[PDB]
């Protein structure tokens, strides 16, 4: 039988990943890290509430301008805010109202999102006609749209739950790459900061590390115990970190290919539903589904602050490019700004 | 209060999309949102045109009461990922056939299509999202699976059931069994109609339903509830 | 395409009362707020009257408020300059001018072609161009200088200047939103910079595409002043 | 002006409006804080029920002053002023407490009886402005006794009272009788229709949550009628026999115990409107 | 049922490129992760907050 031999072939292939990981494994971030100086309490105050969406808020996007917004509930609205003001710059209408994920262009010019449709919008913000019209719509996906990001105003990669993420040409609508290889639904995104590799969590708890102009998987990162919903990048896009169901966010890292630090705590058992870094990437921000943002020590695996003040789940976070504020967004239907 | 022309004009902008929000949610608050379910291609076509890819949007009017209902069939994925987008639905429409508890579901070895209807059942009804939300259960097919009980007994598919081979006891002890899925009786109505291919009172059913769970809605309002 | 159509000028007794009419077509008129401009046969721009969406907010010029009534029907997009009591300084041709407000928006981008009307026989922010007309030789740089009375820099770090060319026999259009802000489909050529009270509009490599009158306007508060117009020639 | 001496009138009416001012006082404090802390957001429902408990708080406020014009053998030792504001305050939010159980029942009369109905989705504005005129109209209906006189002074016996002296008081009477007849109608209605229908459907009654909700449906209408009944039944008494019962001494006492009956309601409403519901905090 | 040893072929060869990868020693991306934190440390808002002046969202 050829079939169970190539399953042992996998086998000693996947133990010989994991020996060549134990083997390189010497100190962990922990014996560096625990002799420099912690960074205290870190406390943030809501700066900012932004109300106007009535249903669940599922996702979020931060300009490039560190002070534009887009946000993404299932009243079937689009709203982009004017954080600095409170003032709502648009409001997008959408053919689906159950959209779970948003993403904003980095040049400003278009914003995406996509649902239970299968489809990514996207949306031209600065027309001659000056509304807010799509621009197309992208399909192909069979599952539900979990997760799109902008590489520019023609590129952009799309995560999905149908065990793939796939990456489009905006100009002629056409599905460019197909990244394949999860076994479970793609959650979550994260693009690289040179937009050269991206990282995708999914429902296998597994984290894969693809490049985009080869379309194929190069490391596999695993050790979630459940559901991955939430991916980023460290700032220097040579690490990355995951938050998933089993109230743990591991730290990973490209290069030496290991999970380095666990941010888990006895008193959170609930979900992670976002993450995100700092600008520095010393804090690590997680939102959970105890209706509360937890700041970690991304560096020490202490609870560097809580940012509490939503009355349901967080579901989506955002720090600016700037590092000057965090946008928490929830179930609530509400958006709040914290320094 | 120190702002500029252009400040006090996209304030003014902000204020009029404020406005056309709430309009958008007076309306939406006013529709009654409905989840469609059931095992496969069963009797969920049936039902949409008797009151009528990725979800399916049905619009209906009926009372003087707009009707959305969402149909989430095609969505092979895991359904506890999706599933909270749909709490506050006013109720579960799950459409259940009749005539398939001796056939076989093809994609598992000796798999009844009747008992995956039951374990969907089950992970629909007992979901953390939908512990207050009241499940329209309507029994497809009730005059083809009645011509088809003769041929075939029911005790190939229930194994204990040791009532008579008739239309109407074996069709109450469907009905029973899938109401002994409901473990939160004290919080949540489970609706049970059998509805035939061409039954033209399924409509009043679900509004008859929906107005029940208005009631409960509104009875809280006031606190009474 | 964005269009905006006037109608209703013509020549009239002093006294009299006329209606202009702006038909719209090409962009939502209902999201827009719109402007008055007119420009007498001395060749300077004035405005008028300013309509903001949603006719929530109206603004008039010292010399035809309570005189001029401007208004809107955004169902059949026409824009109306209702005028009363017609004397002889209101002979001019009326720009209808299509003006959008939110962060990063481009206000006074799209002008109308004008209609002509011709009538028969202190705390305002003074904007100054000290050249009214200068010779320039094309492919060479130029520099049209503009000065305010008051500073157009605001707290939020907005200066409200604009620049607008006016070609001969055209109507004007945007180059220049607030101090520095290209304009689109206007060619990288055109620069604005400045500080404060002080302001200039550099073209580098001057074609005869570029021979017109230059107008520098604020909006950091009403009502909106424009220069006298700095005209370009050779 | 008579010299009424109803020494058992002392002797029951300090405690009984001690227990009554201090028990509501609590009751209506902790409502008033629910409604406006903890509830999130409000409802026309929620609008309707925190004025009635607005109504029996000043209820409330007003009581202890006229508990002392009790303890000092009926004698208001306060001027002319303060008792003015007094029997102002008793009347008008007699009369809140009123309309606002009236307006209660009728909302969960449309609310039941007729849940597809435009009537319940009006937002908080108009439910506010609905509220806000309702007090202008009772106001202008018991402004009267704020600009008039009641004071009466028998050889140093200070008297002040407004429904147990003895009039026609320019048709007072006729509104204290349309002021228990109407919301006793529109209340009994409500609850009969309400009641009815939630029997009828038979698939939501069999639940506990609407055989209790039903039961204080009927609970309320019970409490209000053995509440102000009383002092209504007292006052026809009075007023049928006015030649014979002028100023008699039982009957004088009958309608100072029995308007104490009113205030005990308004003592009870929170017990009933808002402690008795397990969804409000 | 013979076409999954073309997924299985697939498999193998996914884990036989992600076996051939270069690591570097976790202490030193550790050291690379500690130095970038510390490098970006007085730019990070978040992490030292700035005065209210300097503040957007004051």
């Amino acid at each position: 039988s050829e079939l169970d031999q190539l399953r042992q072939e996998a086998e000693q292939l996947k133990n010989q990943i994991r020996d060549a990981r134990k083997a390189c494994a010497d100190a962990t971030l922990s014996q560096i890290t625990n002799n420099i100086d912690p960074v205290g309490r870190i406390q943030m105050r809501t700066r900012r509430t932004l109300r106007g969406h009535l249903a669940k808020i599922y996702a979020m996007h931060w300009g490039t301008d560190s002070r534009l917004l887009v946000s993404a509930s299932q009243d079937g609205k689009l709203i982009i805010w004017d954080s600095y003001t409170t003032n709502k710059v648009h409001a997008i209408p959408l053919r689906s109202s159950w959209v779970m994920t948003c993403a904003y262009a980095p040049s400003g010019n278009y914003v995406a999102c996509g649902g239970l449709d299968n489809i990514c919008s996207i949306y031209n913000l600065k027309t001659r006609e000056g509304n807010v019209r799509v621009s197309r719509e992208l399909a192909g996906h069979t599952g539900y749209l979990s997760c799109c990001r902008f590489l520019d105003d023609n590129q952009i990669v799309t995560s999905s739950g149908d065990t793939t993420c796939a990456l489009w040409d905006i100009e002629t609508g056409q599905q460019t790459t197909t990244f394949t290889g999860h076994t479970g639904d793609v959650m979550s995104l994260s693009l690289a900061p040179d937009t050269r590799l991206f990282v995708s969590g999914a429902c296998d708890a597994s984290a894969k590390l693809w490049d985009v102009r080869e379309g194929m998987c190069r490391q596999t990162f695993t050790g979630h115990e459940s559901d991955i919903n939430a991916i980023c990048f460290f700032p220097n896009g040579n690490a990355f970190a995951t938050g998933s169901d089993d109230a743990t966010c591991r730290l990973f890292d490209l290069r030496a290919d290991q999970e380095l630090m666990t941010y888990s705590h006895d008193n959170i058992i609930c979900g992670i539903t976002s993450v995100s870094f700092s600008k520095s990437g010393r804090l690590l921000l997680a939102g959970y589904d105890d209706f509360n943002c937890n700041v970690w020590d991304a560096l020490k695996a202490d609870r560097a602050g809580v940012l509490a003040g939503h009355d349901n789940r967080v579901s989506c976070l955002g720090v600016t490019d700037d590092g000057m504020a965090v946008a928490t967004g929830s179930w609530d239907s509400f958006l709040k700004i914290w320094n | 209060c120190t702002l500029s022309a252009e400040d006090k004009a996209a304030v003014e902008r902000s204020k009029m999309i404020d406005r056309n929000l709430r309009e958008d949610g007076e309306k939406a608050a006013r529709e009654v949102k409905l989840l469609l379910l059931g095992a496969g291609e069963s009797g969920k076509n049936t039902i949409v045109k008797q009151m009528k890819t990725g979800i399916v949007e049905t619009h209906f009017t009926f009372k003087d009461l707009h009707f959305k209902m969402f149909d989430v069939g095609a969505q092979r994925s895991e359904r506890k990922k999706w599933i909270h987008c749909f709490e506050g639905v006013t109720a579960i429409i799950f459409c259940v056939a009749l005539s398939d508890y001796d056939l076989v579901l093809a994609e598992d070895e000796e798999m009844n299509r009747m008992h995956a209807s039951m374990k969907l059942f089950d992970s629909i009804c007992n979901n953390k999202w939908f512990t207050d939300t009241s499940i329209i259960l309507f029994l497809n097919k009730k005059d083809l699976f009645e011509e088809k009980i003769k041929k075939s007994p029911l005790t190939i598919c229930y194994p204990e059931y040791a009532g008579s081979n008739t239309y109407e006891e074996a069709a109450a002890y469907i009905q029973c069994q899938f109401e002994d899925l409901n473990k939160r009786k004290d919080t949540k109505e489970i609706y049970t109609h059998f509805t035939c291919s061409t039954d033209t009172k399924n409509v009043q059913f679900v509004f008859d339903a929906v107005t029940d769970v208005i009631i409960k809605n509104n009875l809280k309002d006031c606190g009474l509830f | 395409d964005v269009q905006l159509v006037e109608s209703g000028g013509g020549l009239v007794q002093p006294g009299g009362s006329r209606k202009l009419s702006c038909s719209a077509s090409g962009f939502a008129f209902s999201s827009f707020g719109m402007h008055w401009v007119r420009q007498a046969p001395e060749k300077g721009l004035e405005w008028v009257a300013y309509i903001s969406s949603g006719s929530g907010t109206i603004y008039y010029a010292d010399t035809v408020k309570g005189r001029f009534t401007i208004s809107r029907d955004d169902p059949k997009n026409t824009l109306f300059l209702q005028m009363t009591s017609l004397r002889s300084e209101d002979t001019a041709m009326y720009y209808c001018v299509r003006s959008i407000y939110y962060y990063g928006s481009s206000p006074f981008d799209f002008w109308g072609q004008g209609t002509t009307l011709t009538v028969s026989s202190g705390s305002d922010i003074v904007m100054t161009q000290a050249t009214s007309s200068v010779p320039v030789t094309p492919g060479e740089s130029v520099s049209i200088s503009c000065r305010s009375s008051k500073s157009l820099l605001h707290s939020n770090g907005n200066t409200y200047l604009y620049w607008f060319l006016q070609r001969p026999g055209q109507s004007p259009q945007l180059l220049i939103y607030r101090m520095s802000n290209l304009a689109s489909g206007v060619p990288d050529r055109f620069s604005g910079s400045g500080s404060g009270t002080a302001f200039t509009l550099t073209i580098s490599r001057l074609e005869a595409e570029d021979v017109g009158v230059y107008y520098c306007m604020q909006h950091l508060e009403y009502p909106l002043t424009f220069g006298a117009g700095t005209k370009l020639e050779l | 002006c008579c010299r009424i001496e109803g020494d058992t009138i002392s002797q029951v009416m300090p405690p009984l409006l001690i227990v009554a001012f201090v028990l509501g006082a609590l009751g209506n404090g902790v409502a008033l804080c629910g409604f406006c802390f903890h509830m999130k957001t409000w409802k026309p429902s929620t609008v309707y029920l925190f004025n009635l408990a607005v109504a029996d708080f000043l209820l409330m406020i007003c009581l202890p002053f006229r508990t002392d014009y009790y303890l000092r053998r009926r004698h208001w030792a306060f001027g002319d002023i303060p008792c003015r504001v007094g029997l102002f305050t008793l009347a008008m939010n007699r009369a809140g407490s009123i309309v606002f159980l009236t307006v209660v029942a009728a909302d969960r009369y449309f609310k039941v009886v007729h849940p597809h109905h435009a009537v319940n989705t009006i937002s908080t504005r108009v439910a506010a402005g609905i509220v806000c005129t309702l007090w202008a109209l009772v106001i202008l209906g018991t402004v009267y006794l704020l600009l008039e006189n009641h004071l009466c002074v028998q050889e140093t016996a200070v008297s002040c009272e407004s429904f147990i002296m003895e009039s026609a008081n320019g048709w007072h009477d006729i509104m204290f009788q349309l002021e228990f007849f109407m919301p006793l109608g529109i209340i009994l209605f409500c609850s009969f229709k309400i009641v009815w229908s939630l029997r009828r459907r038979q698939q939501l009654a069999r639940q506990a949550r609407m055989k209790k909700a039903t039961r204080f449906i009927m609970v309320v209408a019970i409490v209000f009628i053995t509440c102000y009944l009383p002092s209504v039944s007292a006052r026809l008494y009075f007023l049928w026999t006015v030649p014979s019962s002028a100023c008699d001494p039982s009957v004088h006492g009958a309608l100072h115990i029995t308007l104490s009956f009113t205030y005990m309601n308004s003592m009870l409403d929170p017990l009933v409107y808002y402690f008795s519901s397990p969804s409000f905090p | 049922n013979t076409a999954s040893i073309a997924q299985a072929r697939k498999l193998v060869e996914q884990l036989k490129m992600e076996a051939n990868i270069d690591r570097i020693k976790v202490s030193k991306a550790a050291a690379d992760l500690m130095a970038y934190c510390e490098a970006h440390a007085k730019e990070d808002p978040l992490l030292t907050p700035v005065p209210a002046s300097e503040n957007p969202f004051r």
